[PDB]
């Protein structure tokens, strides 16, 4: 019942953030929540004193029939005070489930000089209505301070669970717990579901998202095996190799290029000579290897690129220099969009950041190859995690796209 | 019959400053005279009170002679404080458009004139509203009030007025769901679909519920009868407007003759069908000065003449029907315009609107039309919590083409085509594979950096060549003319081939009109072409062709 001293960055005021307009469906979803969140003291309306404005929005689930309150903290976050070394093994676990473990805490409340600060309005159609104000009384889900504060109050409830199992990894993010098992899904899904009871004893608390972390989309740098090359193949060939030597060190083109001396058409064969040849496998040996001296600093942003590769195909880059990329991977299996591009793009968008966070422990900042208006009219109707990144926007067409597939 | 109390706002001012101390200015005699007038009476209404010497605080206060009235009026100078007062969230922030409004049978005005003086102000609050009147010929101490309400000109009374009234309306709301209220400035606005008798028994409800605070209404059948005029609109019964827009018709105009048709005409397209203005706003883009004039262009004003036939007649708007669909309609009008008719039965606009693209160097219709749509789209989800369902002037085959193949992201919603030139299209496609039996063609440029020399040209597998010199130009204006004389000298079916990433760029991003003088002749090439290739190679590996040619401008 008591509370946790919380305080802002140093110069630094709370949010200013106007809330974006919602549809009829979403404002009356976020009302009769907001209700059943008052009578429970969880939120308390306020006045104009408070100027403080965080973005909210209501989202549905994979197959949570019923809504969810999703508050965009994003600019509390940058704001909030910073306050666990990432569990490395979770990346080389067999299977993962997340929980929304985020009911829990609406039960820790939250530093009276600090609720101020999670000011959300909830909007009506065309202005006929003031906007329905509250702050947070209890911790808030989205704010970064929640699973901070929580952590103490939680370590306790599943100690007796890691007890029994020390083979099994738990990691918590935001209002998401990552829960690894090398082991069959039977086991799995009772051991999940073990875990829940586990914690009913104390205090949407039900759903199952199942990852498998070593038989994901991890990626090299292929070149074509072929029989007969054109010019045209030659030529995006040595366009290929000449980006790639941004990247690895022995990479040679000359022999290659030398076969395409002179003006032929572009659909014409060209055998290639045997020093073209043993340049070509020397590169594709090359390209095996890993990149070298490629690691990773917390203490910089996480980067992820996206191309749109087309017919429901994407490619995508994570890296925090320029040609040293962390991890690569592509995607086809874009559910339910096969004709919406920006479905597919929202889509891959948390597939990237949920990948992110079970590898570094927190989210990359986007390029979307898509216009900001675009994008930002539309990703909240298909977005369905707890959590949101920073994106930003590219506007010229990288000639890297084709360079991915 | 005992009021309640209305709940106090506490207020504090911006952390790290101070209340405000600003001189009192020397008044006339007869101006101190009316405001001590004033000022005593507001005492016995206790709306202000007598101060001690204590209080060190000074906002100043003067005495305004109205127009024709000799009844004085005062008029604190809050400004100081104001700059001193915290922030506050302004539930005004925004204001309902008339086109959003459910039709209902009465709508009366009620007008809440002292409500503003009947709300408190928090007591620790009140020490910074203090200000003095300074006695006759500077022989007296001053004597010195401070506010007990919220006062007239203070940053923060109109939010905590507003948040005031909403919290005594909400249990009238909720007692009667057949009655929407709707309040801003002094005014409030009550309306109902209920047999008229039914309605005024339930506004006197309203106005005894509203005595229970102490609030005061006005009793008399008021005087202001539809149309309603507000924040620049005109509304009726059955439909609104703008208030009248006619326009000043010049030989000389100036810069701030065109700044403000800028903000008129803006204001009139909500309503106004087609109003354009790309060639009149086009003309302010440099300079600040606030008395030039200026000569438009030939296009400037046959483009206002287009205007001022759209504005003889007066046009309306209908209400919002949440039963019937919303449908919006756009037309292309050229030079980057573009105009949108919302309406839920046809011929009956809920409103209008335009949209002018964005500033660049290079454009396409397409995307302009789809940008379009997410403005309205947007300013849909704001006045009617939907969005409405589009017909647009492209057809399904060059939008799935379209999207399938650019290389963003894009999406529209539930659209269909409707046939009015006109039609958006794409005027030419590139292809993913080499053309076979089509002429290949390398093409590079090269200028010099110091005497702005360069040439251009290509070498194909054919021995067809050409190289052609320049004057002032750079890298990127002989890559460009390289590309152009390549369509200009092949065939309806080409496999180009160049280095330049730029180049490469400009044509990935599939303009179909550019400010560029020269992107704009090859984009006319690009257009009687049938097959069109375009494959890049990096420059300086000795790429044949590539390397033969590179030779040839570079020398
Ligand atoms: C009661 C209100 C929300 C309303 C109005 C009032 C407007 C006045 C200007 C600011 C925005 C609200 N109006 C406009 O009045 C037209 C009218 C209707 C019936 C009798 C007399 C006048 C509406 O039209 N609807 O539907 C309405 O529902
Ligand atoms: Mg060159």
């Amino acid at each position: 019942i008591e509370t946790v001293p919380v305080k802002l960055k140093p110069g630094m005021d709370g949010p200013k953030v106007k809330q974006w307009p919602l549809t009829e469906e979403k404002i009356k979803a976020l009302v009769e929540i907001c209700t059943e969140m008052e009578k429970e003291g969880k939120i308390s309306k306020i006045g104009p004193e408070n100027p403080y404005n965080t973005p909210v929005f209501a989202i549905k689930k994979k197959d949570s029939t019923k809504w969810r309150k999703l508050v965009d903290f994003r600019e509390l976050n940058k704001r909030t005070q910073d306050f666990i070394p990432h569990p490395a093994g979770l990346k080389k676990k067999k299977s993962v489930t997340v929980l929304d473990v985020g009911d829990a805490y609406f039960s820790v409340p939250l530093d009276e000089d600090f609720r101020k600060y999670t000011a959300f309005t909830i909007p009506s159609i065309n202005n006929e209505t003031p906007g329905i104000r509250y702050q947070y009384n209890v911790l808030p889900q989205g704010w970064k301070g929640s699973p901070a504060i929580f952590q103490s109050s939680m370590t306790k409830i599943l100690e007796p669970f890691k007890k029994q199992n020390p083979d099994i990894v738990i990691y918590q993010y935001m209002d998401d717990l990552y829960v690894g098992s090398d082991l069959e899904i039977g086991q799995h899904r009772t051991k999940i579901e073990e875990l829940r009871q586990h914690l009913l004893r104390w205090g949407f608390l039900w759903m199952g998202y199942e990852l498998h972390p070593d038989k994901w989309t991890v990626q090299p740098i292929v070149l074509p095996e072929k029989d007969s090359w054109t010019v045209n193949d030659i030529q995006k060939l040595v366009g290929k190799l000449n980006w790639a030597s941004q990247i690895y060190p022995g990479i040679k083109v000359r022999q290659l290029s030398k076969l395409l001396r002179g003006t032929k058409a572009l659909t014409e064969v060209i055998p290639l000579t045997e020093e073209a040849e043993l340049e070509l496998a020397e590169n594709r040996e090359i390209l095996k290897e890993p990149v070298h001296g490629v690691y990773y600093d917390p203490s910089k942003d996480l980067i992820a690129e996206i191309q749109k590769q087309g017919q429901g195909q994407w490619t995508y880059q994570i890296y925090q220099e320029p040609f040293k990329n962390l991890k690569t991977g592509k995607y086809a299996r874009m559910r339910g969009a096969h004709t919406n591009d920006v479905k597919q793009l929202t889509e891959a968008v948390q597939k990237i950041t949920t990948e992110s966070i079970v590898i570094w422990g927190k989210t990359p900042k986007f390029k979307l190859p898509i216009q900001k208006e675009t994008w930002e009219t539309w990703w909240t109707e298909y977005w369905q995690a707890t959590w949101i990144p920073e994106w930003e926007f590219v506007n010229t067409p990288p000639l890297v796209k084709l360079w991915y597939q | 019959v005992p009021i309640s109390p209305i709940e106090t706002v506490p207020v504090k001012l911006k952390p790290g400053m101070d209340g405000p101390k600003v001189k009192q200015w020397p008044l006339t005699e007869e101006k101190i005279k009316a405001l001590v007038e004033i000022c005593t009476e507001m005492e016995k209404e206790g709306k202000i009170s007598k101060i001690g010497p204590e209080n060190p605080y000074n906002t100043p206060v003067f005495a305004i002679k109205k127009k024709d009235s000799t009844k004085w009026r005062k008029l604190v100078d809050f400004r100081e404080l104001n700059k001193r007062t915290q922030d506050f969230w302004e539930v005004q922030l925004g204001i309902p458009h008339p086109a959003g409004l459910k039709k209902k049978k009465s709508v009366t005005v009620l007008d809440v004139g002292d409500a503003y003086f009947s709300v408190p102000l928090d007591e620790d609050f009140r020490k910074y509203t203090a200000f003095t009147i300074p006695s006759i010929n500077n022989e007296t101490p001053g004597i010195r009030y401070q506010y007990n309400v919220l006062p007239q000109g203070w940053k923060g009374s109109p939010a905590i007025f507003q948040s005031s009234m909403t919290k005594i309306l909400e249990p009238f709301k909720k007692q009667n769901p057949d009655i929407v209220i709707y309040q801003y400035m002094d005014d409030l606005y009550v309306g109902s679909d209920l047999e008229i008798g039914q309605h005024r028994t339930k506004i006197e409800e309203l106005r005894q519920h509203l005595l229970r605070w102490g609030l005061t209404t006005p009793d008399k059948k008021h005087q202001k009868e539809p149309p309603f005029l507000w924040m620049g609109y005109e509304l009726h019964p059955d439909k609104w407007t703008v208030q009248p827009i006619v326009l000043p018709e010049k030989d000389s105009w100036t810069v701030n003759d065109i700044q403000k048709l800028v903000g008129k005409l803006n204001w009139a397209s909500q309503i106004y069908p087609g109003i354009k203005v790309r060639q009149l706003s086009k003309l302010l883009r440099g300079t600040k000065a606030l008395t030039e004039v200026i000569p438009l262009t030939e296009e400037a004003e046959l483009e206002l003449a287009e205007n001022r036939e759209i504005l003889k007649e007066p046009v309306h708007g209908v209400y919002y029907d949440p039963s019937k669909d919303l449908i919006a309609e756009i037309q292309k009008q050229g030079q980057g315009q573009w105009t949108y008719q919302i309406y839920q039965e046809p011929f009956k606009n809920l409103k209008t609107g335009k949209y002018a693209r964005m500033r660049g160097a290079h454009t396409n219709d397409v995307k302009q039309l789809t940008e379009a749509v997410q403005k309205i789209t947007t300013e849909s989800i704001v006045i009617w919590g939907k969005t409405p369902k589009f017909k647009l002037p492209i057809q399904k085959e060059t939008w799935e083409t379209w999207w399938t193949e650019y290389w963003q992201a894009t999406w529209i919603p539930e659209w269909e085509f409707v046939n009015t030139p006109p039609l958006v299209k794409l005027w030419y496609q590139l292809e993913k594979e080499p053309i076979v039996g089509a002429e290949t063609f390398y093409v590079d440029g090269a200028a010099n950096r110091e005497t702005k020399l360069g040439k251009a040209g290509y070498v194909t597998n054919k021995g067809r060549q050409k190289v052609v010199p320049l004057t002032n130009t750079t890298n990127q204006k002989t890559e460009l003319q390289a590309i152009y004389l390549a369509l200009q000298d092949s065939g309806l079916e080409v496999n180009i081939v160049t280095d330049s990433q730029y180049a490469l760029g400009i044509i990935q991003a599939q303009p179909d009109k550019s400010e560029s003088e020269l992107v704009n002749q090859i984009i006319e090439q690009l257009i009687k072409k049938e097959k069109v290739y375009l494959a890049w190679v990096p420059a300086h590996k000795g790429i044949g062709g590539n390397e033969q040619v590179d030779k040839l401008v570079s020398a």
